[PDB]
C-alpha cells in the first residue's frame, strides 16, 4: 500500500 | 532541493505536507493536498 | 543571532523579513502561501513582509513584497509573561513559490522527539553588528525542567527552551519571529531569551508552535 | 530618576525603534527595543521624549 509508506525526502535533499 | 509536497500520514488520517528533495523517495508523494487526498482519503 | 555564520543561499526557502518604514522590524516564517507566522511582539500597523531574501542589502531578483492585509494577534497573548506570543498576517496575494520561496510545515506533534534544530535570522549578531545577509546556527531543544530552572516562574506550557551549551549559539534582537527548525518542521518561533544574546548559561525561548495547530487553520480558514 | 536610566532593549528579540534621554549628551537618541519589558527611559518619539526629559 503507497498510502502507508514513510515520507521519504530522498537522496537530493 | 527543497520543494513541499504531500504525503498520507496515516496517524493523523489525512495528507500532510513535507519537504521533499526533488528526486527518489517513493510513491506517498503527491504535489497537492487534494490529490493525496484523493488516492489516499477514505 | 550570536555565533552563527551565513546560511546557504538555497536553505531557507520559508524565512521572511518583516520591515516597517523601511528597515527590519522582525523574523517570520511562511506557512502557507497567504500567511506567514510571527511573534505576537512584533505587532504593527502597516508592516512590509518580504520573502525570498538572502541578503537584505541588495534588491534580490528572487525576492517578493507584500502589505500585510490581516494581522491576527493570538487572543491570549499576555506580553507581561510572554504567554501565546504568536502571530498570523495575510499578504496581499498568495505568495508565487519558486526554489527560494517555500512554506515551512508546521510540527503538529508536541511531543516529537527531534532534538537537533537550527534557528536563522537577520538579528543582532556577537559582536553587536546587524548583518546583511542571513545567519544560521544548529541547536539543541532543552528540556522543559532545565527549561524552568533556568527562568523560574516563567516558563508555560506554550514556550520551548533551546540552545547550545559549548557556544551558546542564540537568536537575538531582529529574530524575533523566525524560525526553530527542527526534522524540517516548525518547532518554534524566536521569543525572549537571556540578556546579553547567548545560551550557555541560559537558553534562548521560543514560541511552542505544536500548540497553536488548530488555531492556525481555523484563522487559515477565515 | 527615569531619564538617567540606561537604554534597556529588554528580553524580547524585536527590533523597535525607540528613544531614550542620553544624560551625558544631554538630549534624546535612538535605540532598538526588544518589544517586552526594559524601563521608563523608552519614548515612541523624539518629541515626547524631548518633552519629558528636556
Amino acid at each position: 500500500e503507497v498510502c502507508s509508506e514513510q515520507a521519504e525526502t530522498g537522496p537530493c535533499r | 532541493a527543497m520543494i513541499s509536497r504531500w504525503y498520507f500520514d496515516v496517524t493523523e488520517g489525512k495528507c500532510a505536507p513535507f519537504f521533499y528533495g526533488g528526486c527518489g523517495g517513493n510513491r506517498n508523494n503527491f504535489d497537492t493536498e487534494e490529490y493525496c487526498m484523493a488516492v489516499c482519503g477514505s | 543571532l550570536v555565533h552563527g555564520g551565513p546560511c546557504d543561499k538555497t536553505s531557507h526557502p520559508y524565512q521572511a523579513a518583516l520591515y516597517t518604514s523601511g528597515h527590519l522590524l522582525c523574523g517570520g516564517v511562511l506557512i502557507h502561501p497567504l500567511w506567514v507566522l510571527t511573534a505576537a511582539h512584533c505587532k504593527k500597523p502597516n508592516l512590509q513582509v518580504f520573502l525570498g531574501k538572502h541578503n537584505l542589502g541588495q534588491q534580490e531578483s528572487s525576492q517578493e513584497q507584500s502589505s500585510v492585509v490581516r494581522a491576527v494577534i493570538h487572543p491570549d497573548y499576555d506580553a507581561a509573561s510572554h504567554d501565546q506570543d504568536i502571530m498570523l498576517l495575510r499578504l496581499a496575494r498568495p505568495a508565487k513559490l519558486s526554489e527560494l520561496i517555500q512554506p515551512l510545515p508546521l510540527e503538529r506533534d508536541c511531543s516529537a522527539q527531534t532534538t537537533s534544530c537550527h534557528i536563522l535570522g537577520w538579528g543582532k549578531t556577537a559582536d553587536g553588528d546587524f548583518p546583511d545577509t542571513i545567519q544560521c546556527a544548529y541547536i539543541h531543544l532543552v528540556s522543559r525542567e532545565e527549561c524552568e530552572h533556568a527562568y523560574p516562574g516563567q516558563i508555560t506550557q506554550n514556550m520551548l527552551c533551546a540552545g547550545d551549551e559549548k557556544y551558546g549559539k542564540d537568536s537575538c534582537q531582529g529574530d524575533s519571529g523566525g524560525p526553530l527548525v527542527c526534522g524540517d518542521h516548525l518547532r518554534g518561533l524566536v521569543s525572549w531569551g537571556n540578556i546579553p544574546c547567548g545560551s550557555k548559561e541560559k537558553p534562548g525561548v521560543y514560541t511552542n508552535v505544536c500548540r497553536y495547530t488548530n488555531w492556525i487553520q481555523k484563522t487559515i480558514q477565515a | 530618576e527615569v531619564c538617567s536610566e540606561q537604554a534597556e532593549t529588554g528580553p524580547c528579540r524585536a527590533m523597535i525603534s525607540r528613544w531614550y534621554f542620553d544624560v551625558t549628551e544631554g538630549k534624546c537618541a535612538p535605540f532598538f527595543y526588544g518589544g517586552c519589558g526594559g524601563n521608563r527611559n523608552n519614548f515612541d518619539t523624539e518629541e515626547y521624549c524631548m518633552a519629558v526629559c528636556g
